[PDB]
C-alpha cells in the first residue's frame, strides 16, 4: 500500500523539492561510485559494450540538471502509471495482496 | 494556524491538482445537467433536441 | 482365509469409494473428513511430511472444483492405493477423550 | 495505514466486504444470501414509496391500491416490483436453505439458528402484507392463518381474538397489521446483521466440505464482481415478473374487494406457502394438522442433530444426494396439492407426501450418512 | 383493468434490450477478473 | 473475524498466475465450455433427475384420475 | 452419545441442583400466575379474593 502510494504519488504529484534531493542522491550516488581504479574499469567496460561510448561525468550531470518535477511525473506516469507488474513472493506470504488487488493499487482513481 | 499550508511546495501541488479538479467539476456539471434533464444547457445541444415542440 | 464373500464386501466399498468421487479431485479419504475437535487435534499431530501432502491435496481439490473440473484418470486415487494417515491419530485422540469422559463420571 | 483499514466505521466495511477471507471455490449457490439482502432492501424501497399512499381502513384499503396503480406516476411498477419482490424473496430463501441443507452449513449452529429466525419474520412479514389491499384472499387468508392459533388448548380464542381486535378479521385487524408489516422489516434487518456477524466467526462453508483456509481469496474484487451479477440477474426475474407477467403468481379473487359473508369456493395460498398447506389438511384433526405445520418449518432447527455424516457435505455422497432431490421433488408434490382441491387422489397422495417428508428428514437421510459412513469404513 | 398494459411493454422492450447488452458485459467484467485465478498454476515442491 | 496472515500453515506450494490484461476473459469458451458442462450432466443425472420423474407420473396419474372421476356412467 | 452423563458424579450434581431448580419452578408459577391474574389458583389463594361478585 505505501510503496504504491509512492508511485502513485510521484506519477501524479511530484514536487520540486523532492526532486532536487533525488537529483543530488544520483550526483553523490555517481561519484562515490566511480572511486577506486575496479569501479571506473568496470564502467569503462560495460559503458562500451552498452552505450559504444564512455558517457562522462559531465554529460550525466546536464542528463540529470535537465530532470525537474514535471519530468519526474511524465517519466513516472510512462512507466508505473495503470501498467502490469510483474511479482515475486518467497516466505510467508499469506498477506500477499492479490495480484488483481496489486493491479488496481497502478492507478488512482482521484486522478 | 493554516499559515501551514503557505509555501512553494503547496503551490505546486495545487497546480498539479487542478486539471483534475477542474475535469471532475466538469464530470460534476455534466453528470447535474444529464440527471435533472436541466433545460437551459440541453435546449443549447445540437442534438438531444427532443422537445423541438 | 476368507474369499467370495469378502471380494464382494469389497466391491460394493470400491464401486461407492468410486462413486462417492473425492479420487476425482485427488482427495484421499482422510482429506474429506468434517472438522470437529477430535479432527482438528489429529491433524496437529500429524508428522511434517503428512501435514504439507493433506494441504497440497486440498488445495489442489479446491482449485478443481472453483474451475468445476476433475483430474485426469490417470491421476485419481485408486481404493487400493487409499491410504488411511489420519485414522491412527484420530483413533487415540478418541480414546483419550473417552478416558477423560470415564474419570469426569466418578 | 490504510484509511480503509482502522477508521472505526470503515473496518466493519472493510472486515465484511472488502477484505474478508473467502473460499476461492464458492459457486452460485452462495449467491443468494447477497441476493435476500437486496430483496430486503428492494422491499424496503419499494414498501415505502406505497406506505406514502396507502391506508388501512377497510373503507378505503382497495381503493388506495387501486388509486396507486391508475393515479399516482409509475404507482403500478412500485406496486409489482413489491408482490413480485415478496415472490423473489422467497425463491432466494428456498435456494439459499437447500444450499444450507445439502452442503452441511447448518453445522454452524447460531448462524443456522438465526436463518430459522429471519425464515419465520420473513412469513410473518409476507402474511400481513398480502392482507393489506383487503382483496378475497387477503381476507379469508387472514382468516385461515388467524385461526391456526386457536387450536391451541386453554388459551387459543383468547389468543386469536386479542390479535383480531374483536370477534373476527375487521377494522381493528387491517390497520394493526399496517403497523406490524412496517416495523418487522427493520427487526428482519438487525438480525440479519446479527446472521452476518455469527458468520464472520468461521467465514464460509464450500461445496467440498473441507477447510478452505489454504485457499482462501479476498471477497474484493471477486464476489464483489460475482454479487453484481448474481443482483443483475435478480433483476432481469424481478423484471420479467413485473413487465410481461404481473398476475402469474397473484389470485383473481384477490382484485375482487374482501367479503367477509362469502368465501370462494377454491381457497388457496400464494405458490410458496403451497406445501406447509398440503401437510396442515393432512391431518383430520384440528390440533394436529396446525401442529404438523408448525413441525415442517421448525423441523430446520433439528437438523444440526441429525446429522450423522462424517463428511460434511453431499458432495462425495450418492446416497445422501438421491434422497435429498427426493425431498425436493417431495416439496414439488406438496406444492402441486396445496394448490387443488381436497377430493379423490390428491388426499391420499397428500397425506403419503406428509409422511416422507418427515420420514425423508427424521429417519431417512440419517440412516444414508451412517450406511455411507460404514461403506468408506469409518 | 390494466391502463398501464401499453407502458408495462414498452418498458418490457426496454428491459430486454439492456439486459441483453448488461448481462454479456458484466459477464465479461467477472470473467476479466476471475481469470487470475481461473488459469493459476499450482506446483508442489517439497524438501526431498 | 479471520485475517490474511492468520489462517494457517502452508508449506512448499508455488502458484504461478497471468494479469488480466495478459489473457482471455473466455479461454476455449465452446471448444471446452460445452464437453464440460456435458461431464458435470453425466456426473450428476442419476442422483438428481429419478425424483423429478417419479414426481412427473404422479403429477400425470394424479390428474388424469381426479378429472375420470368426476364423471358418472350409470344411475 | 449423551451415555458421557450418565455416572455417580453426574447424579449427585443432579441431586444438588434439584431444590433450586424446584424453587425457581415455584417462581415461574407464582410469577405467571400473578401476570396473567389467573382465575383458577387466584379464586382459591384465601386473601386475595377481590372479584367476590
Ligand atoms: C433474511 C434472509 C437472509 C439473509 C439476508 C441472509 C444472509 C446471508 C448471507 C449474506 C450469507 C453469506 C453468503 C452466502 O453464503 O449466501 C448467508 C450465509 C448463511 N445463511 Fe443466511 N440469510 C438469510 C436467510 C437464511 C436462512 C433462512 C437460513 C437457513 C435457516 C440461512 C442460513 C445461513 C447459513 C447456514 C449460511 C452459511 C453458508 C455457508 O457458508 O455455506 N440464512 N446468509
Ligand atoms: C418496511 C418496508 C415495507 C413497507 C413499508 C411495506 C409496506 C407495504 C404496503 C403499504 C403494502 C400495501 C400495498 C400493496 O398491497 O401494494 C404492502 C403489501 C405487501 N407487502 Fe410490504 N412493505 C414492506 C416490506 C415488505 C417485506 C419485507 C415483505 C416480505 C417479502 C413484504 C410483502 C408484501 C406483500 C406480499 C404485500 C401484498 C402485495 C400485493 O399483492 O398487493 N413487504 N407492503
Ligand atoms: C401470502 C400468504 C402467506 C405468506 C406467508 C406465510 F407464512 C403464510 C401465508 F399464508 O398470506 C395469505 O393470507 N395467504 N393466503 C392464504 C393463506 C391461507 C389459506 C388460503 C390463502 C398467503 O399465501
Amino acid at each position: 500500500f505505501v510503496l504504491q502510494g509512492q508511485w502513485m504519488r510521484l506519477c501524479t504529484s511530484a514536487t520540486e523539492s523532492e526532486v532536487l534531493r533525488g537529483k543530488n542522491l544520483l550526483r553523490n550516488a555517481l561519484v562515490s561510485h566511480l572511486d577506486g581504479t575496479t569501479p571506473v574499469c568496470e564502467d569503462i567496460g560495460r559503458s562500451l559494450l552498452t552505450y559504444g561510448r564512455r558517457i562522462p561525468l559531465a554529460e550525466w550531470e546536464s542528463r540529470i540538471a535537465e530532470v525537474d518535477a514535471r519530468v519526474v511525473r511524465e517519466v513516472c506516469s510512462k512507466y508505473f502509471y495503470d501498467q502490469c507488474p510483474a511479482v515475486a513472493g518467497f516466505g510467508p506470504i499469506e498477506q500477499l495482496p492479490d495480484y488483481n488487488r496489486i493491479r488496481s493499487g497502478m492507478f488512482w482513481l482521484r486522478f | 494556524m493554516l499559515t501551514r499550508f503557505l509555501g512553494p511546495r503547496y503551490r505546486q501541488l495545487a497546480r498539479n491538482w487542478v486539471p483534475t479538479a477542474s475535469l471532475w467539476g466538469a464530470v460534476g456539471a455534466v453528470g447535474l445537467v444529464w440527471a435533472t434533464d436541466w433545460r437551459l444547457i440541453l435546449d443549447w445541444v445540437p442534438y438531444i433536441n427532443g422537445k423541438f415542440k | 482365509a476368507v474369499s467370495a464373500s469378502s471380494r464382494w464386501l469389497e466391491g460394493i466399498r470400491k464401486w461407492y469409494y468410486n462413486a462417492a468421487g473425492f479420487n476425482k479431485l485427488g482427495l484421499m479419504r482422510d482429506d474429506t473428513i468434517h472438522e470437529n475437535d477430535d479432527v482438528k487435534e489429529a491433524i496437529r499431530r500429524l508428522p511434517e511430511n503428512l501435514y504439507d501432502d493433506r494441504v497440497f491435496r486440498i488445495k489442489r481439490a479446491l482449485d478443481l472444483s472453483m474451475r468445476q473440473q476433475i483430474l485426469p484418470k490417470e491421476q485419481w486415487t485408486k481404493y487400493e492405493e487409499d491410504k488411511s494417515y489420519l485414522e491412527p491419530y484420530l483413533k487415540e485422540v478418541i480414546r483419550e477423550r473417552k478416558e477423560r469422559e470415564e474419570w469426569a463420571k466418578k | 495505514t490504510n484509511i480503509r483499514k482502522s477508521h472505526p466505521l470503515m473496518k466493519i466495511v472493510n472486515n465484511a466486504f472488502i477484505d474478508l477471507p473467502a473460499p476461492s471455490n464458492i459457486s452460485s449457490w452462495w449467491n443468494f444470501g447477497s441476493l435476500l439482502g437486496i430483496c430486503l432492501i428492494l422491499q424496503i424501497l419499494t414498501g415505502l414509496f406505497l406506505a406514502m399512499h396507502y391506508t388501512s381502513d377497510t373503507t378505503t384499503a382497495f381503493s388506495s391500491v387501486t388509486h396507486i396503480c391508475r393515479d399516482v406516476n409509475y404507482g403500478w411498477i412500485i406496486r409489482y416490483m413489491h408482490a413480485n419482490g415478496a415472490s423473489m424473496f422467497f425463491i432466494c430463501l428456498y435456494m439459499h436453505v437447500g444450499r444450507g441443507l445439502y452442503y452441511g452449513s447448518y453445522t454452524f449452529l447460531e448462524t443456522w439458528n438465526i436463518g430459522v429466525i429471519l425464515l419465520l419474520t420473513v412469513m410473518a412479514t409476507a402474511f400481513m402484507g398480502y392482507v393489506l389491499p383487503w382483496g378475497q384472499m387477503s381476507f379469508w387468508g387472514a382468516t385461515v392463518i388467524t385461526n391456526l392459533l386457536s387450536a391451541i388448548p386453554y388459551i387459543g380464542t383468547n389468543l386469536v381474538e386479542w390479535i383480531w381486535g374483536g370477534f373476527s378479521v375487521d377494522k381493528a385487524t387491517l390497520t394493526r397489521f399496517f403497523a406490524f408489516h412496517f416495523i418487522l422489516p427493520f427487526i428482519i434487518m438487525a438480525i440479519a446483521m446479527v446472521h452476518l456477524l455469527f458468520l464472520h466467526e468461521t467465514g464460509s462453508n464450500n461445496p467440498t466440505g473441507i477447510s478452505s483456509d489454504v485457499d482462501k481469496i479476498p471477497f474484493h474484487p471477486y464476489y464483489t464482481i460475482k454479487d453484481i451479477l448474481g443482483a443483475l440477474l435478480l433483476i432481469l426475474a424481478l423484471m420479467l415478473l413485473v413487465l410481461f407477467a404481473p398476475d402469474l403468481l397473484g389470485d383473481p379473487d384477490n382484485y375482487t374487494p374482501a367479503n367477509p359473508l362469502n368465501t370462494p369456493p377454491h381457497i388457496k395460498p400464494e405458490w410458496y406457502f403451497l406445501f406447509a398447506y398440503a401437510i396442515l389438511r393432512s391431518i383430520p384433526n384440528k390440533l394436529g394438522g396446525v401442529l404438523a405445520l408448525a413441525f415442517s418449518i421448525l423441523i430446520l432447527a433439528l437438523i444440526p442433530l441429525l446429522h450423522t455424516s462424517k463428511q460434511r457435505s453431499m458432495m462425495f455422497r450418492p446416497l445422501s444426494q438421491c434422497l435429498f432431490w427426493a425431498l425436493v421433488a417431495d416439496l414439488l408434490t406438496l406444492t402441486w396439492i396445496g394448490g387443488q382441491p381436497v377430493e379423490h387422489p390428491y388426499i391420499t397422495i397428500g397425506q403419503l407426501a406428509s409422511v416422507l417428508y418427515f420420514l425423508l428428514i427424521l429417519v431417512l437421510m440419517p440412516t444414508a450418512g451412517t450406511i455411507e459412513n460404514k461403506l468408506l469404513k469409518w | 383493468a390494466e391502463p398501464e398494459h401499453d407502458h408495462r411493454k414498452r418498458m418490457g422492450l426496454k428491459m430486454l434490450l439492456m439486459m441483453g447488452l448488461l448481462l454479456p458485459l458484466v459477464y465479461a467484467m467477472k470473467r476479466h477478473k476471475w481469470s487470475v485465478l481461473k488459469s493459476r498454476k499450482l506446483a508442489y515442491r517439497p524438501p526431498k | 473475524g479471520r485475517q490474511f496472515g492468520h489462517l494457517t500453515r502452508v508449506r512448499h506450494v508455488i502458484t504461478y498466475s497471468l494479469s488480466p490484461f495478459e489473457q482471455r476473459a473466455f479461454p476455449h469458451y465452446f471448444s471446452k465450455g460445452i464437453p464440460n458442462v456435458l461431464r458435470r450432466t453425466r456426473a450428476c443425472i442419476l442422483r438428481v433427475a429419478p425424483p423429478f420423474v417419479a414426481f412427473y407420473l404422479v403429477y400425470t396419474w394424479g390428474t388424469q384420475e381426479f378429472e375420470k372421476s368426476k364423471r358418472k356412467n350409470p344411475a
